[PDB]
């Protein structure tokens, strides 16, 4: 019986559904994992990719006997092609990794000393995308028709933030359209 | 719904009058009220007393200052307007009006209003003499729970 | 320069402390709500480079415009035309040389001051974007005038046979900025030998104007540039201050944060406010419990009813003291001046009582009259303080009768006759006919003739001079504690930090709790005061059979209903109670029998 | 505390450096106004003339402090030093940084009152250990502003007791009993007292070719005459050839064994003990004869 | 004009929500308005005796007039307009103490409902049979699940295993289970996450 | 029936509830397949830690990952059964009216488990014993049963049945039943044109235009 945050999600558990998706690591060390969703191995060979779930790997970096590899789109030489397909298209945003904003925040707290130059370069190439997305959403909701919108590439964070007002601000106008007759 | 907000919004008024003569007076002697007499009516009885007859007892006298004097004022510029000093609740009073009367004319004119008024309240939500806050009076439930959404979402996103 | 500019668009979009990224995250947050302004906070700027500061702090005007253009371009970028130019607000805290550096090195250098603004002026207009036409060939240009050396930065040129000055100022495509010419006065405590103070002049911009009312301490940062007006001997000029940021103290129009009332709501839940303020108001006053309760209800006030007909009820109180010298009737009054939001201290002589309300004069431009001064036009909401209600024999009585009980003056002089509003609250402390023998004779002769001034006031204390040989030694113990040793600076930091309230928190506090809750007394409590009053007039008329005359009338009875409304503003309850109202008459019944003695 | 504060303020504890030379109150404001007064110091951009404009002015100090080599011989100023930065937010060195930690350990808040006093210092200790990471910033400056007034506060009675002339050279040590001046309450905690002696060992840091013995002070604030008395160490004027440690703790075992009428060693450091008022006067009488150096 | 005091009742009912739900999670429920609800109980008392006079004359006097018919409606319609308010204030009263039936639904000294709102322990102790009922009806629901899943809080998701925790305002020896932690004054802890949830909601360990 | 498959379905069948206007059938069958599992793996790590106690008259990894995992899965069902209680409380007068007279739906085992209908009938009883003796002493003889006859119809239902919810379309691509041009989607409003979904585009809709397509989990929330 919370009665506090019931219609929506707090931002302390939208990260909880994305931490249970796997990425690739660089192992170091040599049964050990009977977690019922485990994929335990034997003596593990280094210099080899393996799709491991993220939350144990964050715990594995606390004891510091492994190293993460960045995903394939995490360089500044790669997001530059994203910022031109949108500047020519005020229609929508094209190509998104769908969980990007909650991914980088975990990947900067305690995952800063891993990749070659994330600091002073990547956060410039992120916060621009945090607003160019939301500049587009301000043009979007002014175009509100009846019971029909078109969102294509929206993050889990922004969909948790447009949510708690856009429901009842059109539900309240659903009365005067329907109950007129 | 145990109606925590709207029965007080149904505690408001209407000026209206009669078609017959009844000795039921609680408003003071001379118990038969003479007909065609203007009487202030609360919402709860008068919503159904204009229903029970064929020809009902009461006469619906429209408070047409809610129908001509402000309908052009809300047509002009919905960025700063009295939604408030004329109705402490504009909304459900507009709802329960349009059920009994069913006029499709002003059914359009608030459908333009609410998206335009909310067009402030989204993009105004990023972070005084006797009555004069009242421009921001009938918006309190509307946006304040959305204000706590943007507040805490920064606080996880930062340290 | 362009190179310099390249060194600011590349700096105010990636400056940050550790992962907060702040200056993009407020510029966006200031383009949604229309303000178009920055707060650079120059001491926080220094993290780039001391050189780029030093190209600023040694040379002016050029730096402000280059910075403004860079910010406008970044603002333009954070969008995709209706785009205005911005304005800057700088602030630092080095130290305030008060009014002493005048010409030596502080010409066109950044400076920080402190003063009290006294005199506002009406608004005006200067232009910032123009469109200019020629007579001969219908040429069309556009010239922007941003920053200043006042006018005559650059003039209209001659280029487009062709006659000179061929150009005109149309009014169809233009923008405008407003100036102020408000006048700064020195804070009157820090130039002490024997001299009168001086004054300067200052102008400003629209998005930081109308932020001051006269009667406040302000701190102010700006430039010391020089204009020259030809309406005195050597070719001289005049000084003035172009100002940048009034990052002053509070206003002393109710917008503020939420944590300011969080502790206030956490304090008001504790029901110990009324007994703790009597200690915590005046930390250097030996007791005086009955008077101390009256000052906190004077500062808060009641309400104002504009009930559905023409008339109204004067919802406020006005206390009055009188008593022997040496019994704190005077030194208490400087104490209420700092704690008030607005307070005026004209406490002497009445000061030519016609000049207390309003004054006119011949004005040098256009040889005209209008209305300029007054001691009551500036004191609305707050409280005035005066003294010596005996030896103002000329016209003090005729100047406060209309000023009180309706607060609606109108000047009948040579120009206007307008009923300007007033919501004032008066306070005074006088002397009887040398104190002692007045209280050892027939108990009249306090004000020598008139009772009509006494019936306009309601609450009257009368102190006296006993000879209690026990508590006085504690008073003689009390004064040597404060006067030297200064242990009350260390005692009222080791009893205050969990229990008492400091002197500056109340100035934060009273302006919030007045301007929010509109209270009303309890409707079933009306049986109490009506049953109370009918014996008080009987207690009155039991005395007049003794050949005794004078003063009690009905105006004090509608003052007690404001007194019980006062503590309801303190507790911020919208309804009153009976534990509420019985303590209020407990204060007044200790000043009902004063008419008997 | 220079890069935090105002090169002005040296105005107080440059007379400490002249207490490190010869003087504290008499002639200093007559003396100091040439060397540390290259201007009557301008307060126009002064917050960045000890931050930024000192690029030219403290480099002039870089060429003053070799022509102030001879000017008074005052060479307890040149030191190699060490510094840290942050990337932004201004530099902070490690000399002033230990000064903030000592002062912040102080403030930041029969015989039954001691429990509510013994539990205070442990609690305000805890709001300093957390101050070593960037997870807190905005209370590190609180110790900075509480640094440069408590030193003004501790001086405000040190100049009083020095002109009281109540330092009595008996035979070997010098006895000073601060009975009651003003502002007595800041001496319950012992960490201010060693600093007070650290200023008081330097007023007697003139030549003093004979009698190089430190002092013993005395103060009281509360009931039953607690009297947290303490001793100091003598100091060399940087010329240890003879590493003098202490002579008092040897004698402290004696008087805690002989009289045995309200003497205590309950406080932790052996250099600080407690004593009763009617026993502190015969305390020294067993000390003036027992020569244990 | 007739049900006027109910509008006054529901207006001060609104302030009970805005005090609690806007500020924080501590309830501090104001008061039950027995003085106020006795007035509407007084007015409904006269109103029910008003109709039984006209319930008596309807066979003897006007003989059930259509004019007299709607006279029963105005006496009817005032009842539910009153009956709407006098339970709406009753529900919003009792639907906020369920917080206390959930945040402190049994962690330590559960049956101690004391040192809490004793001045309004004529309000709530007179409704404690409901409170006790909820209490007992939540105890078996802690055991009606055939496997023991905790229901006493822990609503925030976990983050990791190791959390720096301080302590103050507490003394004595607690935590007889899961290893005794020897809780003494102003002591740092640096422990596993899963043992502190029954003390943070207790409010003995202070800061994360 | 792999345990990874037996968990990802649970997470999908938890998030969908958390913005639902009305109740869904409580899938008790899959819960009992894992109600044994949460007891077993606690018992597995119960004794296997004790063997590590008796080896000390090395490894710290394989204990820590087991301990945090199953309680994290225990956290999900901790919220999942409280929101049932947070929904069944208000809806009580409606669902008994669905359960009093015989109709198309019964409060079945796959609708509600044992303890909450033990909760519901008891709590609705003690609710009725608060309004009765403390308030409804002066209740006249037309206001006995708390349910709406006419006038103000709010003692009946939660007819919020066109509240809008964001939808994610996750149709399994097997063509199979292909109708549309990009993929097989359908819609039908009550009044408007039948413009519809395509593959995975996020939309907003009312509830009974989508209540049919959620019995078959081809489209998520
Ligand atoms: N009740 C009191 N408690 C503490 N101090 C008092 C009190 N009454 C007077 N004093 C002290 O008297 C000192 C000087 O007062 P001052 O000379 O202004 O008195 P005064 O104006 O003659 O008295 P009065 O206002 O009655 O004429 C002040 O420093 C004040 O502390």
């Amino acid at each position: 019986l919370p009665a506090h945050l019931q219609q929506t999600f707090s931002p302390e558990e939208i990260q909880f559904i994305v931490e249970n998706e796997p990425i690739k690591i660089f192992p170091r060390i040599t049964w050990q994992l009977i977690t019922t969703d485990d994929k335990a191995l034997n003596n593990m060979v280094a210099m080899r990719s393996t799709e491991v779930v993220l939350w144990i790997a964050l715990l594995l970096k606390q004891q510091s006997k492994c190293s993460i590899v960045a995903p394939q789109w995490l360089t500044t030489k790669e997001l530059d092609r994203k910022i031109q397909y949108e500047k020519t298209h005020p229609d929508r945003f094209s190509e998104l990794p769908w969980n990007w904003l909650v991914l980088a925040r975990i990947l900067f707290n305690k995952a800063k000393d891993d990749f070659h130059d994330p600091i002073h370069e990547l956060r410039g190439k992120i916060q621009d995308l945090r607003e160019i997305r939301q500049i587009k959403v301000l043009k979007g909701l002014k175009y509100l028709n009846e019971s029909h919108l078109q969102l294509d590439n929206l993050s889990l964070l922004e969909i948790n933030e447009l949510r708690p007002f856009i429901t009842e601000i059109m539900d309240k106008l659903r009365e005067i359209h329907t109950a007129s007759l | 719904y145990y109606d925590i907000d709207d029965v007080l919004a149904d505690g408001t008024e209407f000026p209206c009058k009669f078609q017959y003569d009844i000795p039921g007076l609680g408003y003071n002697p001379g118990r038969p009220i003479t007909k065609n007499t203007k009487l202030s009516l609360p919402l709860w009885l008068a919503r159904i007393l204009a229903i029970v007859g064929p020809v009902p007892f009461v006469e619906l006298l429209p408070p047409d200052m809610f129908s001509t004097k402000v309908m052009n004022a809300i047509k002009t510029d919905p960025v700063a307007l009295d939604l408030h000093s004329i109705n402490s609740h504009f909304f459900s009073l507009a709802i329960k009006w349009i059920m009994l009367f069913s006029e499709k004319e002003l059914a359009n004119v608030v459908s333009e209003l609410l998206l335009q008024r909310a067009q402030e309240l989204n993009h105004h939500a990023s972070s005084t003499s006797t009555f004069l806050l009242k421009l921001e009076e009938m918006e309190k439930e509307i946006y304040k729970k959305s204000h706590e959404s943007y507040k805490d979402t920064k606080r996880w996103m930062f340290k | 320069n362009t190179e310099i500019i390249k060194s600011f668009k590349n700096f105010i979009l990636e400056f940050r402390l550790d992962s907060q990224f702040i200056y993009r995250d407020q510029l966006r947050n200031n383009i949604l709500v229309k303000n178009y302004s920055l707060t650079v906070n120059m001491e926080h700027l220094i993290g780039y480079n001391e050189d780029i500061y030093k190209k600023l702090s040694d040379e002016p005007s050029d730096i402000i415009p280059l910075f403004e253009t860079a910010i406008t371009q970044v603002a333009k970028r954070i969008s995709i035309n209706s785009l205005p130019t911005f304005q800057l607000i700088l602030n630092s805290n080095a130290n305030q040389i008060p009014l002493r550096d005048l010409d030596s090195e502080h010409v066109s250098k950044i400076v920080r001051l402190s003063g009290i603004i006294i005199s506002t002026s009406v608004l005006s207009s200067r232009a910032t974007y123009l469109s200019i036409m020629c007579r001969n060939c219908r040429h069309t240009t556009s010239i922007t005038i941003n920053n200043f050396n006042t006018g005559n930065t650059v003039s209209l040129p001659r280029s487009c046979n062709c006659g000179p000055d061929p150009y005109i100022i149309i009014h169809e495509s233009s923008k405008f900025i407003d100036q102020q010419f408000l006048k700064l006065q020195e804070i009157p405590e820090l130039v002490p030998v024997g001299e009168m103070p001086r004054n300067l002049t200052m102008t400003c911009d629209r998005y930081l104007t109308n932020k001051v009312i006269p009667g406040t301490r302000v701190t102010i940062v700006g430039i010391y540039s020089i204009y020259n007006s030809k309406n005195s001997g050597v070719a001289i000029r005049t000084p003035y201050i172009k100002i940048l940021g009034i990052q002053s103290d509070v206003e002393t129009v109710t917008m503020f944060t939420e944590e300011e009332e969080e502790e206030f709501l956490q304090l008001s839940r504790n029901p110990k406010l009324y007994e703790i303020l009597t200690n915590s108001i005046a930390p250097s006053i030996f007791g005086n419990e009955d008077i101390k309760k009256a000052i906190v209800c004077l500062l808060m006030g009641g309400s104002k009813k504009i009930l559905p007909d023409g008339m109204r009820l004067r919802g406020d109180i006005n206390v009055l003291l009188l008593g022997d010298p040496g019994t704190a009737k005077s030194q208490l009054l400087k104490f209420v001046e700092k704690v008030s939001p607005i307070a005026v201290y004209t406490s002497g002589k009445g000061s030519s009582a016609a000049g207390l309300t309003a004054s006119v004069q011949r004005d040098p431009m256009t040889r005209e009259f209008y209305l300029e001064g007054g001691a009551m036009v500036l004191a609305d909401g707050g409280v005035v303080c005066i003294d010596e209600f005996d030896k103002m024999r000329d016209e003090d009585r005729v100047a406060i009768h209309e000023a009180m009980e309706q607060q609606t003056i109108s000047i009948a002089k040579a120009g206007i006759t307008t009923v300007l509003n007033s919501r004032t609250s008066v306070l005074a402390a006088a002397n009887p006919i040398y104190g002692r023998y007045d209280d050892l004779k027939s108990p009249g002769d306090n004000i020598d003739f008139q009772t009509t001034i006494l019936s306009r006031f309601d609450m009257i204390f009368i102190v006296k001079d006993d000879h209690n040989e026990e508590r006085d030694i504690s008073i003689a113990n009390h004064v040597i504690n404060i006067h030297t040793g200064n242990a009350n600076a260390m005692q009222n930091q080791q009893e205050e930090n969990g229990s008492e309230i400091s002197i500056e928190k109340m100035k934060r506090y009273i302006t919030y709790c007045r301007l929010k809750c509109a209270p009303r007394l309890s409707p079933q409590a009306a049986e109490k005061l009506s049953s109370n009053f009918v014996t008080i007039r009987k207690q009155l008329l039991i005395n007049e059979l003794e050949s005794t005359e004078r003063p009690i009338t009905i105006r004090q009875l509608e003052a007690i209903i404001r007194i019980t409304e006062s503590l309801a503003k303190l507790e911020l309850s919208p309804i009153a109670q009976e534990r509420h109202v019985d303590e209020a008459i407990r204060l007044f019944q200790a000043s009902t029998m004063d008419a008997a003695s | 505390l220079l890069r935090h504060s105002s090169l002005y303020d040296s105005f107080y504890y440059s007379n400490y450096v002249n207490a490190k030379l010869s003087l504290w109150n008499e002639n200093g404001k007559k003396r100091l106004h040439k060397m540390f007064a290259r201007m009557g110091i301008p307060l126009s951009t002064a917050q960045e003339t000890w931050l930024y404009m000192d690029h030219s002015i403290k480099r002039e100090l870089g060429i003053i402090f070799d022509k102030n080599l001879d000017r008074y011989g005052l060479q307890d100023i040149i030191r190699d030093g060490f510094v840290r930065t942050l990337g932004y937010r201004g530099s902070i060195s490690a000399s002033e940084f230990v000064e903030a930690l000592t002062a912040l350990l102080e403030v930041g808040n029969s015989a039954q009152k001691l429990t509510n006093l013994r539990k205070r210092w442990v609690s305000n200790f805890w709001l300093s250990w957390d101050a070593l990471d960037d997870r807190k910033v905005e209370l590190l400056n609180r110790g900075i502003q509480l640094a440069q007034d408590l030193q003004r506060a501790i001086f405000n009675t040190g100049v009083a007791i020095l002109e009281k002339k109540l330092i009595k050279h008996l035979r070997i040590y010098r006895l000073c009993v601060l009975q009651d001046g003003p502002d007595l309450d800041l001496y319950r905690n012992p960490l201010t007292l060693l600093r007070l002696g650290n200023w008081l060992i330097e007023c007697c840091a003139e030549s003093e070719d004979k009698q190089l013995l430190p002092m013993v002070l005395a103060s009281i604030d509360e009931n039953t005459d607690t009297y947290l008395v303490a001793g100091l160490t003598p100091r060399y004027p940087r010329g240890t050839k003879k590493p003098i440690l202490n002579n008092f703790s040897m004698a402290f075992q004696q008087i805690t064994a002989e009289t045995d009428a309200k003497v205590r060693i309950d406080n932790f450091e052996s250099s600080i003990i407690e004593i009763r008022r009617e026993d502190l006067s015969p305390f020294l009488e067993k000390l003036t004869l027992s020569g244990l150096l | 004009m007739y049900g006027d005091l109910g509008n006054k009742l529901v207006l001060e009912a609104k302030r009970t929500k805005q005090l609690y739900a806007r500020s924080n999670q501590d309830v501090n429920l104001p008061m039950y308005h027995e003085d106020i609800i006795r007035n509407i109980l007084k007015e409904v008392s006269n109103l029910r005796k008003n109709t039984e006079y006209l319930k008596e004359q309807q066979q003897l006097g006007m003989l059930d007039d259509k004019v007299a018919k709607c006279q029963y409606f105005v006496t009817l319609l005032c009842m539910e307009r009153n009956k709407r308010c006098l339970l709406a204030y009753q529900r919003l009263r009792t639907d906020i103490l369920d917080s206390m039936a959930w945040n402190n639904n049994g962690l330590d000294l559960m049956s101690s409902i004391t040192f809490s709102q004793q001045d309004t322990n004529n309000l709530s102790h007179q409704e404690q049979e409901y409170l006790k009922e909820y209490c007992d009806l939540i105890t078996d629901l802690k055991s009606g699940d055939l496997v023991d899943i905790d229901l006493s809080g822990s609503l925030v998701p976990p983050s990791d295993v190791f959390i720096d925790v301080r302590v103050l305002k507490d003394a004595g020896e607690i935590q007889t289970e899961y290893g005794v932690f020897n809780l003494i004054k102003d002591s740092q802890f640096f422990v596993r996450q899963s043992d502190v949830e029954r003390l943070i909601q207790q409010g003995y360990l202070q800061k994360i | 029936v792999s345990p990874q498959q037996d968990f990802s379905d649970l997470m999908k069948s938890w998030k969908n509830e958390r913005c639902s206007p009305e109740l869904l059938p409580y899938p008790h069958q899959l819960m009992k397949r894992l109600l044994n599992r949460i007891s077993m793996q606690s018992q597995l790590i119960e004794n296997i830690s004790m063997g590590f106690l008796d080896m000390q008259n090395e490894s710290k990894l394989p204990l820590l990952c087991m301990e945090t995992e199953l309680e994290r899965l225990k956290f999900v069902i901790r919220s999942y059964i409280r929101c049932r209680l947070s929904k069944i409380d208000k809806f009580s007068l409606y669902l008994r009216q669905l359960n009093e007279d015989e109709n198309s739906l019964i409060s079945l085992t796959d609708l509600l488990s044992k303890d909450e209908i033990k909760y519901h009938d008891t709590h609705s009883l003690i609710w009725l014993k608060l309004v009765n003796d403390s308030i409804l002493k002066y209740m006249p003889e037309e206001l006995q049963a708390i349910n709406d006859t006419e006038g103000s119809v709010n003692m009946i239902d939660e007819p919020d049945w066109n509240k809008f919810v964001f939808i994610h379309v996750n149709g399994p691509p097997d063509g199979e039943n292909e109708f549309g041009k990009p993929c097989y989607t359908v819609t039908i409003p009550d009044l408007k044109e039948e413009v519809e979904l395509t593959i995975g585009s996020i939309y907003v809709m009312r509830y009974e235009v989508i209540r049919d397509l959620l019995r078959d989990d081809k489209v998520a929330l």
